[PDB]
Parts: C-alpha cells; structure tokens; sequence
C-alpha cells in the first residue's frame, strides 16, 4: 500500500480537478444553442452533408503502418533492456554477452527493415 | 557545421537586447511629419475659416468620403473671406481612405492632415 | 452560466469586474484577416509595437479559442457567409471589431462585390477607421474595446442593460435627419 | 481501459515493473490497434453486430458461459492451501529477481523472443510492405507528365459556391446552367 | 543501499502526505502559469518585444487572466462529436500529467512537523518507467480528442499525435537504460544519489541528446509541435474545443513539459545536486537549497523548450518519424551496447581498451549521422525533360 | 383570431414607420390583426425571438450596428420554429446575400408599401 | 476510392491568407488533387475605376497585390504616361524615385512572404524579424509619402509630391542596416536544417510547368530561367542600374525562398545606386496642361497646398485656378487607345491592360496580377505531396490575394 497511497492521493486531486474543471467549462460562461456554431468546424466553410462517405463512414490510411507495426514489437522487446540494466552489476558477463547476443539479433531485424526500405513513407 | 545554428545565436543575442517595442499608448512613437492623419478645417490669424466651401475636396475624394454645403458670406454673418464658406463639412472616416487628395485639391489649405490618429 | 444566475448583489457586481479584468486581457483575436487591413494586424503583432503586451498575442488558429474577430479587411459578397460562419463558430462572448473602413463601411470600395460594413453579417462593436488603420490606431481601437469588456454587465444586469439600451435607441432618429445646417 | 486496470493489478499484487511495463507496452499497441482500426474498418463506423451465421451467436454465448463457468469450478479454492508472501522474493527488489530469473534460469526463452520479434518484423516486410511496383509517385514525378498536374486539366474548377451553399459537395454551373462534372470530386455522392 | 530507502518512503502520516500531494499540486499549478507567462515575455524577448506586460504589475496576472477567461467562456459540445469521450479526452490528458510528477524527487530528505520525510511526494522500484507510462497514457487524450471532435482537423491532429507516439516512445525509453546501468537502479531517488561523484549529463551524453529530442517530442512541443500544428491544421486535435477543455489541454502538456524537464534533471542534471559554483557551499544539497536547485534546472530545461520554439521551424511529422527510427533509435541502441561493453570492461579491469571503444563509437556515429545529414540527403539532381508546352532556352 | 405579432427590427426609426404604415392593423380584413413589436437593437430583436410567440419578423438589412442579414440567419440558427423571416435589402446587389440569410422574403429599399404587403401576406398565408 | 477524405484549406485558415480556399483531396495525409477556389476577396476595383479620374484610380490599384503598392502604382502610371506618349517626358528624379521605391517595396514584399512563409511553416521569430525589417521601410515610407501602406505617391507623370529632406538619410540608412538586419533573418531559415527539410524538394515545379501555367517571378526564376522584366522589356529606367538578376535551379519551395532572399540583396544594391544618381530636380512633367498641381508642404497646421500655390492660383494667376481646379476635379484626358504595360512585381510579371476613351475616366483597367496566375501552379505543387508540403508550397508561391481577386 504504501509508495504508492501517494500517488493515488495526488491522482484523485487531479481527478477531481480535471471533472471539475470539465464542469466548470460546461457550466460557467454563457451558453446559447446556435447550429452553425455547433457545427463542425470547416475552416468557415460548410459542413458537407451529413450523409457518409469517403471519411468518417470510411477509412482514413495511414502510411507508415509498417513502422507502426514494427514499433509494437520494438517497444515490446526493449523493456528486456530495463531489468537487466538494473541488475547488470549483479548479473555477470554472461548476461551482458547474452544481452548483447540479443541486441544484435534485434539489430538484424532493424537493419532489414531499414535496408528494404521498410522505414520510408511516412 | 555551426552554421545550421546560427538561428539559435540570432535569438539568445536577441534576448539582451534592449526590446524595440514602441511604448504606445503610454509613449506612443513617433509618425512621420508627412503622415495623412486627421483632416482639419483651419482658420485664419485673425479667426476667419479658411474653407470657401468650393467643395473641391469633396470633389477629388475617391471613396466620397466629404461632403461639403457652401452658403453667402453675408454681411451679418461672415465665416471666411470672399463670397461662399464652407457652412456643412462632413468627413465620413468610416469612408475616408487617407489618401490626401482632398489636402492636395484644396485651393485654400483651408483642409490639412495632422498627424493625430 | 451560473455567473448569471448569481443575485444582483455585490456578489454579481464583483463578479462582473472581475470577468471584464480577465476578458479584456487575454483577448485572443481569431486568426483571420482579408487585405491589407490584415498586414498591419501582423505589424501590429510585430516587434515595433507589441499586441501581445495586451495579452493579444495568440491569435486563436480556430474561432473555438478565439474571443476577438478582427475582420481586419474587405468583406466579398461571396465572403460574408464564410465569415458569419466563422463568427458562428467562435463561442460567446464574443467581440468584432471592424478593422479599416473596407470592413466598417465598405471603403472607398462601395460597389456589387463589397458587403459595405461587417455589420451587414455580423454585430460590430467597435468601428476603426484608416486604411489601412496604423498598428497605433488598431491598439487605441482595442483598448476601446477592452474598455467595453470591462463595463460589461452579466445575468439581471444584462438584461436591465439590453433593455435601457433598446429604450434609448428606439429613440434616436436616424442619421439622414441631422440636417444641422443644411441649407 | 481493462490493460491499465491489470496493470494496477499487477501492481498491487507485488508486481510493479510488470504492471509498469503492461501500461507502457500496451498504450503503445493499443493506439497502434486504433490506427490499425481507422485505416481497415472505419473512424467512427458503427458495426450491426447482427449474428451472420445462423444459431452462431447462441451458441458462441453458451460455448462462453459454460467454458467460463467449468474453469471456475476447476480453480475453485486455492489460496486456501496457503498463499506465500511475495515480499520474501521481492526483497532485493522486484527488477532485480526479475532480471536475475530472465538471464539465468530463463535465457533461453529471452534469446527466442528475438527470433519472435525478427519473424514479426519479417512478416511485416513481406505482407504489408509495398514496393518499387506500386509506390505512389511522387509530387515531383506528378508535376512532371507532359506537365499533367498543373497544364492537364489546369487545377480542376472549385466547387461551386452558391448563397445557401458553399460545402465542396455543390458542383459549379456552366454558362448552359448545367453543373459541372470536374467542379466536384467524383469521390462525392 | 536499496532504493527508495525503505527508512525515508512510505512512511509519511495521512496527513503529511496530502499535504505533500498537495502542495505538488500547486507547485505544477503555479509553475504551469509561471511557464506560460515566462514563455510569452522570453519569445517577446527573442523577439525584440516586451511581451505581457500590461495584465496586472509587469503582466503577471496574465495567465491566470488567461485561464480565468477560459473558465469564464462558453463550453461549447459541437454537435457530431462523440460526446463521452470528446468530454473525457481532456481528463485523460490531464490526469496522467500530475500523476507522473509524484515520483519527481525535488529535494531531499527534510523534516517537516516533527517527521523526517522525503522532499518528493513518493518513489517508486520503477519510478522512471512509470513516469514514461503516465506520460504514455497521457497522450491517448490527445489522440481521442482528435478522433472525438468529429471534424477533419482534430482528426488530422491525432493521428500525428498517435505518428508522434511512434516517432518518440522507443527512444525514449531506450534513453532511460544508460541511466539504469550507471544508477543500477530505477527510482528517481536511486537515480539522484548514484549522480552524487558526477551528474549522468557528462557520462551518458548520448542519452541525454536522445532523451531530450524525445522530451520536446514527447510535449508535442516545437520544432516538432505536430499534433498542434497550427499553421497546418489550424487547431490540429485541439480544434473544436474551447474554454477548460483547451484550456486543460495546455495544462496537460505544459505540465509534461515540466514532468519530463524534470525526470530529465533527475536522471542527468543530478537531480536536485547543488551546480558546481554552490557544490562547495556548506548545506546547499541540505534543507530546502535542493528544491531551489531542481528548480532552476527544471527551468533551464523550460528555457530550453521556450529557445527552441523561438528559433526552429516545426518538422513533418515524417520526418520526425524518420528521425526517430533512423538516428535516434539506432543511436541509443548502439549508445546501450558501447556502455554495457565500457562498463564490462572497466569491471574487468580492461581499462584502456575501453576508454578506446567509447571515444571510437562515438567518433564514428557523429560521422554516420553526419552522413544522413549530409550524404543520404543528396543535394543535386538531374533536370527534368521537356514537353509539349514549347518551354524557352535555359542558361 | 390571435393578433399576429410581428418583431420590425431597425436601428432606423423611419423605416420601422414605413414598415407599419405598409402593414396596418390588418393586412387585409380576411387576415387578423396585426400587433407590432418595435426593436432597435440586435440583443433585444434576439431575446424577443428567443421569448417566442411571434408570427414574422421584419428585420432592416441596413441596420447599423447589426445587419438584418445578420439577424436573420443567426436566428434561424439559434431558434428552433422561428417564424418567416423578410429582410430589408439596401441595394438590388444585396439579393445574393438575402438569399444566403435563408429569410423567406426579401423587400428591397426603398419599402414599397404593396410589395411588403404582398410579401408580407405570402409568408402568412 | 471512398479512403480519401475531401477537406477545406478554407478562406479562415492560417495558411491561405484568409480568402484563399484550397479544397484538397487527402489520402491520409496525401494530397490527391488540390482546387483552387478564388473570388473571397473580390472587390470591384477594376469596375469601379471605372467611375474616378485618372490620379485617382491610382488609390484604386494601390489597393490590389497590397503588398506590392509602388508596384501597382507604377504600372498604373506607366500606362497613363504611355497612353498619354508621356513617357519619355517624366522627369528623370522621378523615374529614380520610382525605381528606388520599387526597390524597396520589392524588399518589403519578399519580407513578408518570408514572414509568412515562415509562420505557416512553424518559424515564429521569422516572423516578427522580418517585419523588424519591415518596420524601417515602412517608415521610410511613411515619411515620404505619408502612409504605411497602400500608397498613392506615384502618379500619372511624376511623383505625388518630393521627397522630405531627410528621406535620402533615411534611405541611406536603410541601405547600411538592411543588410545587416536581413542577415539574422537569413540566419534563422537559409542553413537551418529543418528549414531546408521542410521546404527543399518541396513544391517542384519544372520550366515547363511555369511556362503551360505562365508562372513567372521567383518561381519561374527558380527554375533557372533568369526572365526579369527589369532587364527585358525596361522600364522607369532599370537600364542604367547594374543589378543581376537572381535565378536558381532548384525549381522547388527552397529555391524560390533563396531567391527572394537574394533578390532582397540586390534591390538593396539598386536603392544604393538610385541614390548614388537622385539628383535635385522636378518629380512631375513639365507640361502644366497634366502636371498634377498640388504642391503639399507642411506647416504649424499640418500637412496641405503649399501657402505659395495658394497665393499663385488664388491671388493672381487665372490661369493657374483654371488648371488646378480642372486638373484636381476632372483631371487629364487621355486619348483614346489600348496599352498592355508591364513589371516585374515581386511576384512576377504585374501587368496592366489600360484602355482609354478619350474621356477623363480610364475606360477599362484589367491588372494580370501575377498571383492569379501563380495560384494556376497549386494543383502542380501539391498534388502528391503531404499537407505540410502543400502549406510551404503555397507560402513559396506567395500569393496575395488581393491581386488574385482585385
Ligand atoms: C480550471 C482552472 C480555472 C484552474 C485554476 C488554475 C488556472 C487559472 C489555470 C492553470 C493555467 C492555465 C491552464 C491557463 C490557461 C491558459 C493556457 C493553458 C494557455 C493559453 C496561453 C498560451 C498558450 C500562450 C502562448 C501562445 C503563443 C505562443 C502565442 C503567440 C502566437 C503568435 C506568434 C501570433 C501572431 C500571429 C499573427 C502574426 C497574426 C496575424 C493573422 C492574420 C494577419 C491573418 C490573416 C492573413 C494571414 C494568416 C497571412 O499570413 C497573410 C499574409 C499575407 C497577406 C495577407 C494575410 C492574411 O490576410
Ligand atoms: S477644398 Fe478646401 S476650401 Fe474648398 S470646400 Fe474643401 S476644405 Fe473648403
Ligand atoms: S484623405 Fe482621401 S479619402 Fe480621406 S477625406 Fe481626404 S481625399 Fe477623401
Ligand atoms: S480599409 Fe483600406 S487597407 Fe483595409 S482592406 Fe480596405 S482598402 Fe485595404
């Protein structure tokens, strides 16, 4: 319980202040109902009918999937790094080989894909 | 290789210079004397308007921003040397482009441009 | 809001203050600008005077975030729906000046293509003429407005305030009937 | 929501890196879900969630419950045979027994995670890497086609903009009034 | 020994501890508006202007002026937003950003009342790391303020925001690892007390260049200012909101500008160590000198956001991305395995050999880097050919 | 029958007058009469709105401080079954705009009694 | 297909400049094709020239392409003039005025596009350096022409009035401080990483897109072409200024960046001649039947007719009254006829068809202004590109919209 009762004091004061807060905004100041107001905002231009098509009732692509799929598994292998940086004094020259053993195969991976041009678009 | 950060020594240097900001209102800057600030109907030494009301201002102004009602210096009643003066004067500022025209077709300098803005 | 359902006491009178102190600063123009009108607005936000000593210097990129519609230029026909949108899209308060005398009156520019004023589309609280209006002008015009802000009522005095309001100038005949002096 | 609160567990059941490391790792790949789901299903597409196979959804739901319901009858009472406080193990701290069982009793499983991570990455390149074939030319090969993007049709009229409508759907009129088919993108209904 | 020092934490009164939790709260609350009234009157600096200086003596009522006019506006909920989580983004980003400044240590030990306690509201086995999971979850608000708002460019802004987790996320955690190894610890406590011989910014240079490009990406802050990016997607994922919706919305970043300036002066400025021109002074690593020491270096890390944002233009956020994943991953990757071998060595009594490895590692990534900077980005090419448009005579 | 109300909104006063003299008591003896609600003011014309109960609203596209255009498509934004809205155009040009103002009827100055009157009896009708 | 969402760059967005509207089809973040929706800021300046004098639609084309005044002022009165056979006959002070003014101008205009520019693009300080820049040669002229913006001081046949005896210091001054000051600027963006990233490559557009288009100014200029109008087609006398025209081979967003970075230089090199040859002497015709009459001086009252040109057309000469009451209400007539005048505006070719009904009203004035033509490239610069490659590709085309739409 404790070192970590701290945190979650400071985390119902932020709670607290960011509902409120929200409150606030929807409950100080003046409020008038307006339906270009409330409308989405077009850089003044209308809105396009509402209908769906070719945006929200579709799909927006995104170009560098591939690097986000690579970044799954990345960040997913590097928190093997923590527990042995931490414990790398204890651990003895056998974890650092086979650390570095580990680092080299992920630094294949990186390679191929960065070599085969799996890093470009965006 | 430096070079790529010379913006970085442009700002830090920026930073200890005194800032330039002209202190308007409480120290409004200076205008240039030339400026096309307000009209203004001027008079005589002796008082007497300058405007004959010849209207030529009005006349010049490209955006129709004077208008201008001559009337007889009668005896009685006498505003500014001549036969006609200039009884209504009316700058529309809201239409007045500052051009100067108006100054510049005056036959009198009875209208010039201050540097009040 | 609740601001304005608090009593006519003190309470409101502080209240209404206080709102007109924090408006008036940190009066955010909306990023927006049609001619010239809107080059001597960045000169205006320019190092040779400082809009931003006003607490002015975020100029909302969104009209959510903007509280100061500065139309700052001409006003098209086919602008006038675009601004009023964008006016629409700023949340209350909100304020307009009607920067240069393109968008007060329409300017020298009084033909089909010129809306002739934003207060054709939009209500206009304060009028600044020039044309362009020196960064100078602009501030003196702002600084009206902030005086505006600041005797700004709220709740019961609001509606007391529109009311004396409608009553006074119910009353004033119109411009075309001050013929002081014409002959 | 259900990766942070089991990694809250995880933190309260004297876990504290794990559950550290679930709420990191699992921001990540649940936004990249998220933008996995705005590219291949939809930004805001409501699914019917209407049962296409006839019978499937009750029996899906009876598969579920009575799965359910057997695994915990399985694990019925366990703690009850004694439950050892892990503050012993923790002592030393919990990254430090962590890392000392990864690279002692654990390194082989470590070094195979690594041939996961290259078969993922591999994976990646062959099915959803595109290549010379079909990358998308460029702005500099697009202006250059007998200069097609500027000079063929010169930058297609705008939309029509109309009192009462001003939205990119509204198609421009010719002179003989009909409306003009390139003023609107043939995207729009 | 054993950190946190089980004599220090976790032993706070209830009392004493929402007090702490408390006055933390007002501390980010007070730097918050001092970061943001400073911001505005440094950048007039750096800009020959004066800034604020009108709202209040010298303008510094300017922020709350600021906030309270956010408060006193309309909250506008526009129609075709998903009204649950449009409401909910902002408490997401919020949220997170205090929660992750609990474990920043800002000063020593000092008693309070009677108790001898920690200047620091708590600390954690895994401090650092769930500073980086806060600050991680933190940025779901921005994304699903995005994606909530129903428009174009909120959505645009998300989705460089969620480009921007992408860019930023591995390199910054694999910034923390030099760290670990030096400290051999992950609280942020461990971390200040492993810097009392030298701070990590001398010996984990590298990192520390890592780290800080992650900061400034992490904050959403210039030059990469992506998800914002106002002269592109005029409100990015913030458009559509408006009064204390926005208004958090900046709190959130720019109290993880302050969050992460200060895990930054935790793990390589020495914490909340004295500088070298009050080291030698007697007692200012002692009392309540340590929380003007943080202090300052958090606020020279601010000035640093405040210098960057005055003087670079934002990057696409491709190419941050492509920073990212082709300079700075590989860098700190490659960081990591020159120190673990350094450090092996030096344990091994292999001396030279290392202090060798190390100035040759890095002699070579400044080229390599140099070489994307200046090899891989070829500045020439070929010209274009003709066509039917009868182009003139070239010189 | 119910008095049709109807809001004439003009900072000009002449032209509220020549608005009702158009529109007498009754716009004809078939039709009922006619109360008129003066306003000078946007904030009053859209806080008499927003109270209801009217059956049209003339608003003065000339106004200074807000233009009847202006009025017109904020209340046909803001008030949910707002009545018939005739706008007062200053100028022939002006009709694109009074078409974008979505007022049902347009009248251009200066106020022709029977065009009014006419237009006034098509939106009633 | 039916992934590609259609969006609005709009006029109220901090990129277009308030009325440009640029409607682009995006695939993800790509843009697929860009319109160009124009007209926002229409505003009858053609038409309603069309109802003043000559002398005063000058204030009428001041008023379109705002940032380039003197430009649009000089066009306007070199057609006069030629329509009018004048040209020859304006006072060489004048013409030097006119190019020093130009000059300037053209540094002031490339000032703000890279103000701008460099706020669309993330460059806050950019911004206020360059208007830093901009705040001097504003100054200068206002003080010789009495306004900041949308000057009226060249007029059909000269200048609007001489030069106050201070501008040529002030103009010195400028000359010995602009480069200088433009040096932090160019410090800012020329070798910044992230400036040449965001804008190098970006918004390419080949000699041969310029001519299909008729682009002209630095984005044909980037493509190598050295096309100046100043050395083709002379005009106010650039034939007796040695200057180099600035061309690059990039033909993308940096290029043209680059030179109107360089093209600031050299009209600092012209200014620097022009006063090196501004000798006393008149700055309108001589020919009292189009000389512009007024003679503005300042006094305790301020600015107005000189008290000796009252005392001449008020107290003794007839004729003078006659002319200075004709010449300032109808103005000249100039004969009938058709004149297409050009210059090199800073965004190019600015060129004015002028055509005269032998009335006192300019029958029909059509300014080509360079921008409506630039905008043609848009589609061209950032179809295929990211929108953050569109927003530097506008900002180097430099659109100003009020001569896009006049
Ligand atoms: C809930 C609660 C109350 C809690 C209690 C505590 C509390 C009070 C709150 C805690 C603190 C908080 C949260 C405070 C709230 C405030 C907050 C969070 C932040 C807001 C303040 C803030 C972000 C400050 C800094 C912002 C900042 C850096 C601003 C500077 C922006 C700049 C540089 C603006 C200048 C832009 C500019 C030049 C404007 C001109 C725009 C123009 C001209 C538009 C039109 C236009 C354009 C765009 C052309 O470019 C152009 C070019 C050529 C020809 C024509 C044109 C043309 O027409
Ligand atoms: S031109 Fe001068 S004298 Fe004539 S009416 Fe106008 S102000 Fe009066
Ligand atoms: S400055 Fe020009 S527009 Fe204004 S009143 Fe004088 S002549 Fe008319
Ligand atoms: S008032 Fe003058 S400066 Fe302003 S937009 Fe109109 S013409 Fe341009």
């Amino acid at each position: 319980m404790a070192l970590y009762t701290p945190i979650l004091i400071l985390g119902a004061i932020a709670a607290v202040f960011a509902v409120v807060s929200v409150g606030i905004a929807l409950v100080i100041g003046p409020r008038r109902f307006n339906r270009s107001k409330l409308e989405a905002y077009e850089c003044g231009i209308d809105p396009l009918p509402p209908v769906a098509a070719g945006l929200t009732g579709q799909r927006i692509p995104i170009r560098y999937y591939l690097i986000a799929m690579l970044f799954i598994v990345f960040d997913i292998e590097i928190v093997f790094l923590y527990p042995w940086a931490v414990a790398f004094d204890s651990l003895g020259l056998f974890a650092v080989i086979e650390m570095l053993l580990f680092m080299l195969t992920v630094f294949v991976a990186y390679a191929y894909v960065w070599r085969r041009g799996g890093l470009n678009w965006d | 290789f430096l070079d790529a950060l010379a913006g970085f020594a442009v700002t830090l240097g920026s930073m200890f210079k005194k800032p330039i900001t002209e202190g308007y209102p409480e120290k409004p800057g200076p205008v240039a004397p030339r400026y096309h600030g307000r009209h203004q109907l001027n008079r005589y030494p002796d008082g007497l308007e300058k405007c004959i009301g010849c209207e030529l201002c009005a006349w010049a102004c490209p955006a129709d921003a004077i208008y201008v009602e001559g009337a007889d210096n009668t005896a009685d009643e006498r505003y500014s040397p001549g036969e006609r003066y200039g009884r209504v004067y009316q700058i529309n500022y809201l239409r007045c482009i500052g051009c100067g025209l108006c100054i510049e077709a005056c036959p009198t300098r009875a209208l010039t441009m201050t540097t009040e803005y | 809001g609740l601001e304005e359902r608090l009593p006519g006491g003190i309470l409101l009178s502080t209240v209404e203050t206080v709102a007109g102190y924090v408006r008036k600063g940190s009066l955010w123009p909306a990023t927006f600008g049609l001619a010239c009108c809107a080059i001597e607005m960045m000169s205006t936000a320019g190092p040779r005077f400082d809009i931003a000593r006003f607490g002015m210097e975020r100029f909302s990129a969104t009209p959510r975030q903007a509280d100061l519609m500065i139309v700052a230029g001409r006003v098209s026909q086919k602008m006038a729906p675009v601004l009023r949108q964008i006016y629409d899209q700023m949340v209350e308060p909100k304020w307009v000046l009607a920067m240069g005398v393109c968008a007060s009156s329409g300017g020298m520019f009084n033909n089909y293509a010129v809306v002739q004023g934003v207060d054709h589309v939009v209500p206009v609280d304060i009028y600044l003429p020039g044309c362009p209006p020196r960064p100078e002008m602009l501030l003196h015009a702002i600084l009206k407005l902030h005086d505006k802000i600041q005797q700004m009522p709220l709740g019961v005095n609001r509606e007391e305030a529109i009311r004396e309001a409608e009553q006074a100038a119910l009353a004033v005949p119109p411009t075309i009937e001050l013929k002081g002096l014409l002959r | 929501c259900t990766m942070i609160s089991l990694a809250v567990l995880y933190i309260a059941q004297d876990a504290p890196f794990l559950g550290v490391v679930q709420i990191v790792v699992y921001t990540g790949a649940v936004m990249m879900l998220f933008l996995f789901v705005l590219m291949l299903i939809g930004v805001d597409l409501t699914e019917s969630l209407v049962e296409t196979i006839k019978g499937h959804r009750i029996a899906a739901l009876i598969a579920g419950a009575g799965f359910g319901i057997l695994v915990i009858a399985g694990i019925g009472n366990v703690s009850v045979a004694g439950f050892s406080g892990l503050a012993a193990a923790n002592s030393g701290g919990n990254v430090e027994g962590l890392a000392a069982l990864i690279f002692t009793r654990y390194l082989w499983a470590f070094e195979l995670t690594s041939a996961l991570l290259i078969t993922a990455a591999l994976g990646a390149m062959v099915l959803a890497h595109r290549e010379r074939f079909e990358r998308r030319k460029t702005q500099r090969e697009l202006a250059i086609e007998r200069f097609q993007t500027g000079g063929h049709p010169t930058p297609l009229p705008n939309p029509g903009v109309y009192a009462r409508h001003n939205s990119v759907d509204v198609p421009a009129r010719l002179p003989d009034g009909s409306e003009s088919p390139l003023s609107v993108s043939t995207i729009l209904p | 020994m054993t950190h946190p020092d089980p004599t220090l934490f976790g032993h706070d009164p209830w009392w004493l501890m929402l007090a702490k939790a408390v006055a933390i709260f007002v501390f980010l609350l007070l730097t918050v508006l001092s970061a943001i009234l400073i911001e505005r009157k440094l950048l007039g600096r750096m800009q020959m202007r004066f800034g604020p200086n009108r709202v209040g003596p010298a303008g510094l009522l300017q922020s709350l002026a600021d906030g309270i006019k956010l408060a006193l506006k309309e909250g506008l909920v526009p129609a075709g937003v998903d009204k649950p989580i449009y409401l909910l983004a902002p408490v997401i980003s919020v949220i997170p950003a205090f929660v992750a400044f609990s474990v920043i240590p800002l000063g020593g030990a000092v008693s309070v009342f009677g108790h001898r306690t920690p200047l620091q509201l708590t600390d954690l086995p895994v401090a650092v790391l769930f500073i980086l999971a806060a600050t991680s979850i933190g940025v779901y608000g921005i994304v699903l303020a995005g994606w909530a708002s129903g428009s174009t460019y909120p959505l645009l802004g998300g989705l460089r925001s969620s480009a921007q987790v992408v860019s930023y996320e591995i390199a910054m955690g694999l910034s923390f690892v030099a760290v670990f190894l030096y400290a051999g610890t992950m609280s942020t406590s461990g971390i200040v007390a492993a810097q009392d011989r030298t701070w990590f910014v001398f010996l984990l240079l590298p990192s520390f260049l890592v780290y800080v490009v992650s900061m400034v990406g992490e904050t959403n802050r210039a030059p990469f200012d992506l998800p914002e990016a106002e002269g592109e997607l005029v409100g990015g994922f913030h458009t559509e909101y408006s009064s204390l919706k926005f208004a958090m919305f900046m709190l959130a970043e720019y109290v993880n500008m302050t969050t992460v300036s200060a895990l930054a002066t935790t793990m390589f400025l020495g914490g909340w160590h004295a500088p070298f021109p009050f080291n030698l002074i007697d007692g200012a690593n002692s009392g309540w000198w340590p929380l003007l020491w943080f202090t300052a270096k958090v606020w020279t890390f601010m000035f640093l956001y405040f210098w960057l944002r005055a003087t670079l233009p934002r990057l696409r956020y491709d190419q941050f991305m492509a920073l990212g994943w082709k300079v700075l991953i590989p860098v700190s990757l490659l960081w990591i395995m020159v120190v673990a071998i350094t450090r092996s060595l030096r344990q091994h009594g292999e001396g030279t050999w290392a202090a060798w490895l190390l100035t040759a590692a890095v002699v070579v990534v400044v080229a390599l880097i140099w070489g994307l900077a200046t090899s891989l980005r070829r500045r020439t090419v070929q010209p274009p050919p003709p066509q039917s448009t009868g182009a003139y005579p070239v010189p | 029958s119910a008095p049709l109300r109807i809001l004439v909104y003009s900072d000009n006063p002449r032209t509220r007058e020549q608005v009702r003299l158009a529109l007498g008591k009754r716009i004809h003896p078939e039709l009922p009469e006619i109360e008129y609600v003066d306003v000078a003011t946007a904030p009053m014309a859209i806080s008499q709105m927003d109270a209801g109960g009217f059956d049209l609203a003339i608003l003065d596209g000339e106004a200074t401080p807000a233009g009847g255009m202006g009025v017109a498509k904020q209340v046909k934004d803001e008030i949910d079954d707002c009545p018939p809205i005739l706008v007062l155009t200053g100028r022939a040009d002006d009709a694109w705009l009074a078409k974008w103002s979505r007022a049902e009827a347009a009248v251009p100055h200066p106020i022709d009694p029977i065009r009014l009157s006419d237009a006034v009896v098509s939106l009633l009708r | 297909a039916g992934e590609r969402i259609v969006v609005n760059m709009g006029p109220q967005h901090p990129s277009t400049h308030g009325v440009l509207r640029l409607i682009l089809e995006i695939e993800g973040e790509i843009i697929t094709e860009a319109r160009c929706g124009i007209g926002y800021l229409h505003t009858g300046i053609e038409k309603n020239l069309e109802y003043r004098n000559w002398t005063q639609g000058v204030t009428f084309v001041t008023r379109m392409d705002y940032l380039s005044p003197f430009f649009n002022e000089t066009a306007y009165c070199l057609g006069v003039e030629k329509l009018l056979g004048i040209t020859d006959d304006i006072p060489e002070r004048a013409s030097v005025i006119r190019v020093m003014l130009m000059e300037l101008n053209r540094i002031s205009s490339h000032l703000v596009a890279l103000a701008t520019g460099g706020m669309e693009l993330g460059a806050m300080s950019a911004m206020f350096y360059g208007f830093r820049e901009r705040e001097e040669i504003l100054r200068v002229f206002e003080s010789i022409t009495g306004l900041r913006m949308n000057h009226a001081y060249i007029r059909p046949g000269g200048l609007a009035a001489d030069l106050p005896d201070d501008a040529i210091t002030q103009v010195r001054r400028l000359v010995e401080i602009l480069p200088k000051r433009l040096k932090d600027l160019e410090d800012l963006l020329n070798e910044n990483y992230i400036w040449k990233a965001r804008t190098v490559g970006v918004g390419y557009l080949d000699l041969t897109g310029c001519m299909a288009l008729g682009i002209t100014g630095p984005i044909l200029r980037s493509t190598g072409l050295p096309h100046d109008l100043r050395k083709a087609q002379p005009y106010c006398g650039y034939e007796n200024y040695e200057f180099d025209v600035i061309t690059d081979d990039r033909c993308d967003s940096y290029g043209r960046y680059i030179i109107r970075v360089k093209e600031m230089h050299e009209s600092v090199k012209i200014v620097e001649q022009c006063l090196a040859r501004l000798k006393p002497g008149p700055v309108m015709i001589s020919d009292k039947k189009l000389a512009w009459p007024a003679d503005l001086k300042l006094g305790p009252d301020g600015l107005g007719n000189s008290p000796e040109h009252i005392a001449k057309i008020m107290g003794r000469s007839m004729e003078g009254l006659i002319h200075h009451f004709k010449l300032v209400t109808e103005g000249i007539r100039v004969p009938p006829g058709q004149v297409y005048v050009a210059v090199e505006s800073p965004r190019g070719e600015l060129g004015v068809h002028m055509v005269s009904d032998g009335g006192t009203r300019p029958y029909r004035v059509h300014y080509r202004d360079p921008s409506f033509t630039n905008l043609q490239a848009v589609a061209a610069t950032c179809e295929g590109g990211m929108v953050a490659d569109a927003i530097a590709a506008v900002a180097s085309i430099d659109p100003v919209m009020g001569g896009v739409d006049r």
